[PDB]
């Protein structure tokens, strides 16, 4: 019955079978999420294809290129602790900042998840008068060397034409030595669980900010579960405590996405990021 | 019936063990060992201590009991007691015999059976009538004169016997109560009184001997007791 | 078994299924009641049909009439506190009494039930002289009217001549508005459960003494057990202390019975019928 | 056989699970969970550790 | 299982099967006596058969006869406490003894049950010079006699010849009046259990020394398991405290054995039969 000396809903059983109603009847109503909401949602493995933006790289110079790693998209950005110093009277306000990044649909549930297999999609804006953008992937370790080389001659290539395509769209394959690959940092050095891949992304003419979002391509799969990631409220974007200078949002974050207001707060002094033994 | 819906306590219908009397009923657990695969000596081994016989409780009732063993002269003559009174059973069930089997039970409804012998050389006379009032507990206005003279002995039931021919004599009396039984814890209602009249005096100086028996038949023995009664 | 965890013998349990014996045999005899006895007793519903002497009416004058309730008759009598005063010494000595009245064999089976249903049967022993007898049932209240009349034109009348027939018989049937009435005395005022019926008792030529015995009629019927009701211990009739002038018995009693001796004991001064709130 | 007549504790035969070597015989309530609907990966996906045979220890 | 509520290996049940192997396998490994022994071993009904010595008359003098109850065999020797004093330093040495007797292979059987039913086996070695030895049994006690006979006419008669056969060997069957007799001491008088009998081994020419060795005879049987007796460490008898005058043996012991070494231990001076009421 729904009460008894047995543990009356553990996890295993869970899984499988509900509790008996309250009023010992059906307790079910059918699914009617196609006839209201006119589509289902069924499998996080679908939702991850939500295409978001995810960085953007302004604070180099006027480049032609801008290297980083493809691993580090799937996790979720780091979260910083931001001093605000007044101006005026000098004394410390301290907030959030996602410093020139934010989270993706693909972000919320890469993890709740340990590994990852499949191919990550890059789609990227950059400013005006750029007429290409070009991608490839390179190994980031020519294993045994000490340096990589600075080219490459049979890496894949892939042109967009901006002014003619606005946003450039690439796909980055699933190249690891692995069934199923890992995508957070870690200290293992014997050898290697993730593959560890560069992303190259040009400009002609060379440009200065790059505005790049992410989502799972087709293959997208992830592992196993481990549970909820450390959060932060949404609302806290909005909230701010006035300064002299200007406004200090409770969550501060820049113009990662090329198409949102800036917000009105002032830049902050210092930066750290939130480790895991900062947790208390 | 009340209906009851148990499930917390095993109705333990076993461990419920009637042994002839008493009833155990037991909770927790019972035990019951001793030295395994039994087995008897057969009956030439042992077996000569006992007769080819089992004895209940019933016997040891139809067993013949001496009561009297006695004489009377010639001085003693007609109407007049030639041995003592008995009162059936009081004076029977208290012999020892009796007494320790009868222990143990509440009652007893059973006929009563008084048999006298009578011994004789071929040279002696006289006759002599044994008879039994009934109930003389509870008509005691009229024992002594229903008692006192032959001929009001003999109209009731009774046996008589010539000294001359009958060397034994039986006279069987059946219970008779306002009752089922004859109380034996408080010894009460008694159904008979039996008394030896001389119907005619002997004639010779050679006084006469006689014993006198008492057992029961028709034996229903009553429910199990302890039998005791303040005082 | 004899014993165990569960209730061995609850009421409902007791109506149907004796326990186990001690012996664990069968423990029961057959019945022999017509064998000693020369008759069976199985119902109350028969036994109540034998009537006794119920009330007596004295303390009136030369009347032609006698008019009182009829279910006040299935009741049993109050019983009363009598209060003796030695005329000597002046002291009070305290007994039980029965004023005038007395129960019946009908009055011990209705004090365990609480309504009734069917005929009430009343029979009457006059004083010399009386003639004649006559019996009467009127309503006791003509409904909506604060007087009933003193005489009827449709009523019952039923006349038994004492010389010839020396006690006066009469059978008053059930008249009540409901399938089963009540006997006993209520507050209820807004509409009645019990039908309430006068009866009236005339002699010509008028006399005095009324004895009345009550019981129980063929049709007579209870309906629910409520249980054994307040008793008194009958071995208290001889029961007396004496005093200066006369003895006090502890159960007083009037010549309710026209039948019984005087008991000679003394009147007396003050009576107090036992209410239920005196009980303690 | 002393014979016994139990009727307040179970003859809990169950709760009792030998593993190769040691026997647990245990009272009030055994319990055992994990991740339900186990499946096991075909041998190409892995088995690139082990010989196509078995070492016993004879 | 091997655990439970229930007694999990009473005697009776101890007697028929064995719990459960901690292997929860078959724990049983074949009998293979009849392969390394050479021979099985079952019954000790078949091992009493082996004859050892068990007394030795000594303390008389040149003697033709020698007449000793035969139950007192059956029984295993008393054992006797032995006071020892220095004859220098005179403090007294306390040990143990057996006065001129030991048990038997028969005597370790016997002393595990109650009654014994079946005939004695007695086998007697003399000194050098003896030609022949006689053997008879006598009652013991002619009943409602104060004195038994010297002589008997119908007794058995079995004469065994010495210097032809060295060891004299007589059989004495079982003559008692019950099924199965008792063979240990008591104090009932009224009537008898044992088959009280005299055995009267006799020399020509006469002599002192008469050594007796006992066992069961083929009918031998013994009735009811009572326990194991009283011991003595066999280790025992070769441990000795030293005084002046010699060793003094915790265990002491006579030539019982004609084939024997005399132990170098001192006589005692006084004797003592350890009493059932000694132990503590």
């Amino acid at each position: 019955s729904n009460s008894g000396t047995e543990q009356q809903n553990p996890r295993g059983s869970s899984l499988l079978t509900d509790p008996e109603s309250i009023t010992k009847s059906d307790p079910y109503n059918p699914n009617i999420s196609l006839l209201i909401s006119g589509e289902v949602f069924t499998n996080f493995r679908n939702l991850i294809k939500r295409v978001n933006f995810r960085k953007a790289t302004t604070l180099n110079g006027k480049r032609i290129s801008d290297t980083f790693d493809i691993n580090s998209l799937i996790e979720a950005p780091r979260l910083d602790i931001a001093q605000y110093v007044d101006t005026e009277t000098k004394e410390a306000k301290y907030g959030f900042s996602y410093f020139w990044s934010a989270p993706t649909t693909l972000n919320i549930v890469a993890e709740m998840y340990a590994l990852y297999r499949g191919g990550v999609r890059v789609k990227v804006v950059t400013e005006k008068g750029v007429d290409f953008v070009r991608a490839t992937v390179s190994p980031q370790q020519t294993y045994g060397s000490d340096v990589a080389p600075t080219t490459h001659i049979s890496t894949p290539l892939a042109i967009e034409q901006i002014p003619i395509k606005g946003v450039a769209e690439f796909q980055i394959p699933y190249y690891a030595p692995c069934l199923s690959s890992s995508f957070r940092a870690n200290s293992e050095t014997f050898y290697y669980s993730s593959g560890r891949n560069n992303l190259d992304i040009a400009t002609s003419p060379p440009s200065i900010n790059r505005y790049y979002a992410v989502g799972a391509g087709d293959d997208m799969d992830f592992s196993i579960f481990i549970g909820t990631p450390p959060c932060i409220h949404a609302s806290q974007t909005a909230q701010f405590t006035k300064i002299k200078q200007g406004k200090v949002y409770d969550l501060r974050y820049d113009q990662y996405d090329p198409f949102r207001e800036v917000q009105d707060g002032t830049a902050f002094l210092n930066a750290r990021s939130i480790e895991d033994s900062d947790l208390l | 019936m009340a209906e009851q819906i148990n499930e917390n306590y095993e109705n333990k219908q076993q461990l419920v063990e009637q042994t002839e009397i008493t009833t155990f009923e037991n909770d927790l657990i019972v035990l019951e060992d001793g030295p395994q695969m039994e087995e008897s000596l057969p009956f030439a081994f042992h077996g000569q201590h006992t007769d080819n016989r089992q004895h209940t409780v019933v016997n040891f009732l139809q067993r013949p009991q001496v009561i009297f063993d006695s004489s009377w002269a010639s001085d003693v003559p007609r109407n007049k007691q030639f041995m003592d009174s008995i009162m059936i059973p009081d004076d029977i069930i208290s012999f020892p015999m009796f007494a320790e089997k009868l222990k143990g039970f509440s009652s007893l409804r059973a006929t009563a059976v008084i048999t006298v012998q009578f011994q004789t050389q071929p040279f002696q006379a006289g006759r002599v009538m044994l008879g039994s009032f009934p109930l003389p507990t509870l008509n005691p206005t009229r024992v002594k004169f229903a008692t006192n003279h032959v001929s009001r002995l003999m109209l009731l039931n009774h046996v008589q016997c010539d000294i001359a021919k009958e060397t034994e004599v039986s006279l069987r009396i059946p219970f008779v109560s306002p009752y089922n039984s004859y109380d034996l814890v408080s010894k009460r209602f008694p159904w008979a009184k039996v008394v030896g009249l001389v119907y005619s005096p002997l004639t010779t100086t050679i006084p006469v001997d006689f014993i006198v028996y008492g057992h029961f038949e028709d034996v229903e023995l009553g429910c199990p007791t302890s039998g005791m009664l303040a005082q």
